[PDB]
RNA sequence: AACGCGACGAUAACCCGCACGUAGACGUAUAAGAAUAGGCUCCGGCCUCGUAUCCUAGCAGGCGAUUCCUCCGCCGGCCUCGAAGUGGCCGUCGGUAAUUCGCGUAUUGCAAAGACACGCGCGGGAUCAAAUCCUUUGCAGACGACUUAGAUGUG
RNA sequence: GGGAUAACUGGCUUGUGGCGGCCAAGCGUUCAUAGCGACGUCGCUUUUUGGAUGUCGGCUCUUCCUAUCAUACCGAAGCAGAAUUCGGUAAGCGUUGGAUUGUUCACCCACUAAUAGGGAACGUGGACCGUCGUGAGACAGGUUAGUCCCUACUGAUGAACUCGUCGCAAUGGUAAUUCAGCUUAGUACGAGAGGAACCGCUGAUUCAGAUAAUUGGUUUUUG
RNA sequence: AGCGAAUGAACUUUAAAUAUGUAAGAAGCCCUUGUUACUUAACUGAACGUGGGCAUUCGAAUGUAUCGACACUAGUGGGCCAUUUUUGGUAAGCAGAACUGGCGAUGCGGGAUGAACCGAACGCGGGGUUAAGGUGCCGGAGUGGACGCUCAUCAGACACCACAAAAGGCGUUAGUACAUCUUGACAGCAGGACGGUGGCCAUGGAAGUCGGAAUCCGCUAAGGACUGUGUAACAACUCACCUGCCGAAUGUACUAGCCCUGAAAAUGGAUGGCGCUCAAGCGU
RNA sequence: CAUCGGUUCUGGCGGGGGGAUAAAGGCCCAGGGAAUGUGGCUCCUCCGGGAGUGUUAUAGCCCUGGGUGUAAUACCCUCGCCGGGACCGAGGACCGCGCUCUGCAAGGAUGCUGGCGUAAUGGUCACCAGCGACCCGUCUUGAAACACGGACCAAGGAGUCAA
């Protein structure tokens, strides 16, 4: 009848990918199964996934896939009766969540060593546990909120002032300078965005992202690997720890 | 289409006392008691499990199930008020004339009164009477900031809107004259 | 409100005469409030239904018993009722089938002008308490109308 | 000279042009092509340098409408302030002149908060008989056509409800308007120039109801 | 209708509807035979004479308060409205013909009321049943029954439309055609939203986002030489799009009903009034 | 008031016929099938409550055919019986048609009882009450609408007489 949302048409070139994209994903995984030998399965639970591109560029040799877990798992073949190769059903039962596949032609031990050595600093995702009581001084709020020494720190922008005020900082932009309390300083007390042990929420995570404060560690947890010749999957550490269905 | 039946569920925590006699939802908690009459809508209340209240309509319309949804939300807000309570951190800004705010417990009627002076230099003193049950304090952590704490979300929000509306600029360019008292934070006491 | 209402003050009772006795009774009986996605309660339980309750017998309702202390009614006292005003309790007195009788009812035929008392009345008479007319006043007046003052006195 | 219509409008009136093409959902003779066809756009009016008004009026008064000039209220604007513009809620309030003209408006200038628009049955105080002419007309020729009653309302009285005093209030009407000065303040704001508003106080205009202490005026008080 | 019949509204085997002309015996028919003043080549026609048959179905149905003729005797000789058909015209009005009906000379019930509407016609009475129209009250008769729709800041109310439009409605209900959907649909939350590359021309300076053109490739799960915010330029945010969490219908355009607006001035008044909201409104 | 005659309104009852010789339905018989899956089994935040499974088990259901069966009942048509109510009694020797025939409900109301004279029943006037209801004549028009005449009462007052 009536009383419904006014659907906002999107005046933009990019469109839905859809059924064609999904069947393209089946085709890609199914055709890339045969060439490679070690199909690793890995997890990235609650880390931002910018650096997957960098690890792609590093392991240019290998081929990596990451989509719908269900889509990829059934492209592999969940049921053993409809299965591309023996043991791939085991790989499917490993595939549960924030999970990616890694076709490789080279040494699994070297793969494990490199992925153990892989480690990057990152801005924290929502839901994690904060390790520090990071705060901003009562004086002028700078670009990073005081993490680097203020003498070598540029002030943060009046453009970002409204966002900080919206996300909760009692900050005021006086004389063109954004400051928590008084322009000279003192006056106020301070603003602690997050505390030690506190479960970081979306608000605090956006605060760290705006103030360029990193408190998460991008690392990939290899659940397991399947060999083509043997046709079996060997779980390692994260494989047994991470629940699967 | 005249839906035969529809239900919604409201979970209650372990530390409350909820009672609906006819339609007077009275919820009792650590901070106090909140009572609201819901006699204007047709709903059937029951206790569907140990700690979830089921509110239902039988032979009702889409408007009626919409009423069920909104009354569910109001009851949930009462539960939240009696468990955690509501806090409104209010901020005031000035350019050249510092605004003076004074809060006083008028003992008769037992109510807060907030007086605002030197708002853009007007000699008038804006006195606002405060909602019953909610408390006002001058925050010491931050400057030019007040705290409005209470149990009733409706009362605290209406009072904050009353302040933000009484402190309103007339016949001046809003782009230049930025003075006023504004809402900053809305959350729970805990 | 000149045909809406209230409170109060002050009156009109006697003598003689003479004139008549329902826009709808027939058991014209019945006080919680409040809600209707709740309520009542005796706290056991109860609620579609006032399709209920009360009352309901005697010559248009007698007489005498039998026998009952149950209701009804009248007056007093105590209090109570004010939204356009009353009921309860107690006491006196009168009546009173709950029970059970004997006396009378008729031929009014098979349904369709007497006396007394009480009031409302008028015709005169004299009785209060007043109003108006008259005179005066002039805070008033087209004319009516209105404010006063005239019976012993701050006239 | 004959014929015909007795006469007009009455859910009529307002703010957005016409012609042609392009596009066009639908419908259609059988299908968007027998063809009809809104909104837009294009071409013409329409682009390269900034007086119209004939009979009329003129004044006052009552009432009503708003399609609101001002007062009140807010929404928007490079709205710094001040001064403004547009929009809407609003009819309680008030809504003045001069020039010019046959006369009105336009325009023009003076006050003023402002000089807004209307309705009230558009509210109350000649044509033939002819005669003389037919390339056009005239006629001192005629026939001549041609209107004090009722009652609402108000005021003052008023019969009966025994006379008088003190009251209640259903109902009906209903009233206040605008400007100015001091303080805020030469402050907020502003490069300068300039320049507010709230609170509080004091006046003035108009309207309304009163009154003669004091000041003018009036003298069948004939003092 | 057919054209597996021919041919091609102008096609037709057949054949409508629909009103509209003529005939349905005894006073009628047929032919035979003759005359003629007429006519024709000619009883060829016309009239005049013969003949016959068939009177108890004399040649369909229904109706039957009769019809024909002559003579004589009064009053009248207007139109108005509407249905249908038809002709012309306008922006719309309208104008002209023919039929029929009604009023004209007609009372009565209903539409609150009435020249043009519906039913029905008339002596005086009693009883019964109906039509149009009604059954909340005025008002006699149902707050009758069944299924649904509608809440109007002057709804609507029974036999009618203009305003009016492919008109605006985040009112409500039914329905149609398409599209996604555990291969996880729409919405939401946590994120990613890259690289060549500050792409080419231009210029104080313009880096996806003041301007003209092109708008490609890698990575892809996806990411546009970019949808807005923003900077002097950056930056940064955000959009498209894509993955994680949740889990079951949706969402795009239309049709149909009921409702709002779709235009309104001036004395106070109208579904007749009161009033009515699971109606006392609307459809059956 | 009883028995009747005519018209009429309104209730109940005994039958007959027809459908698909109603369809259904009860009870059986036989075959088949299914879930909004009965019992049972397994899992299952256990007063409880779900999920899967599997065709009658500790419930049942649907489809088809047969018997009871010419079943009953609804609907329509039809043969009759009884009850309550309203309005009227027209004509006045016999005749006729008939019947249930010693007379009858058959060409029209009688029988019984009671009331009625200081009043049964009426009349006029006045008023109230329900419903209805424009002021007459003339004249015009299709019709209205205008217009003409009407202060009242009594008497007079207008198609007559000749050839």
């Amino acid at each position: 009848p009536k009383s419904k949302r006014a659907r906002v048409y999107h005046l933009i070139q990019v469109n839905k990918k859809g059924r064609e994209a999904k069947e393209r994903l089946f085709s890609n995984i199914r055709e890339t199964i045969p060439k490679y030998q070690h199909c690793f399965v890995f997890s990235v639970d609650n880390m931002r996934n910018n650096y997957l591109k960098d690890v792609r560029h590093e392991l240019n040799d290998c081929r990596i896939f990451f989509g719908k877990t269900k889509l990829m798992a059934r492209a592999l073949g969940t049921t053993p009766e409809e299965e591309q190769a023996d043991g791939l059903h085991r790989l499917t039962r490993y595939l549960t969540g924030t999970v990616g596949l890694l076709f490789t032609n080279r040494d699994p031990a070297d793969i494990e060593s490199y992925f153990s050595n892989l480690s990057q600093v990152d801005f924290a995702r929502a839901g994690t546990v904060a390790p520090r009581t990071v705060t901003v001084p009562t004086g002028i709020v700078y670009s990073t909120g005081g993490e680097v020494p203020p003498e070598h720190d540029v002030p943060v922008s009046h453009t970002l002032e409204p966002e900080l005020r919206r996300l909760g900082m009692p900050v005021r932009m006086i004389k063109g300078k954004v400051c928590l309390g008084d322009e000279k300083g003192e006056a106020s007390e301070g603003y602690t965005i997050c505390k030690e042990g506190e479960v970081l929420d979306s608000r605090q995570t956006r605060l760290l992202k705006l103030f360029s404060i990193c408190l998460s560690e991008f690392k990939v947890s290899l659940l397991g690997y399947w060999n083509s010749a043997s046709g079996e999957v060997t779980e390692l550490e994260a494989g047994k720890t991470r629940p699967k269905r | 289409m005249r839906y035969i039946h529809s239900e919604e569920t409201i979970p209650v925590p372990e530390n409350l006392k909820v009672s609906i006699k006819s339609r007077l939802v009275t919820v009792e908690g650590p901070r106090g008691k909140l009572q609201k009459d819901l006699s204007h809508i047709a709903v059937n209340f029951s206790v569907v499990k140990k700690g979830v209240i089921g509110l239902e309509i039988h032979h009702g319309s889409r408007k009626d199930v919409a009423a069920l949804r909104t009354v569910r939300t109001i009851i949930n807000n009462m539960i939240i008020g009696v468990t955690k309570g509501f806090k409104y951190k209010m901020r005031y800004v000035y350019a050249h004339f510092p605004i003076n705010v004074n809060v006083e417990k008028n003992a008769e009627t037992g109510c807060y009164e907030v007086e605002i002076r030197n708002f853009i230099g007007e000699k008038i003193v804006r006195k606002v009477v405060m909602a019953p049950g909610v408390e006002v304090e001058i925050s010491k952590a931050q400057k030019d900031e007040l705290i409005l704490s209470g149990n009733s979300l409706e009362a605290v929000s209406q009072s904050a809107a009353d302040i933000q509306q009484i402190c309103k600029v007339r016949n001046k360019d809003i782009r230049k004259f930025l003075d006023g008292i504004y809402v900053s934070e809305k959350g729970n006491i805990v």
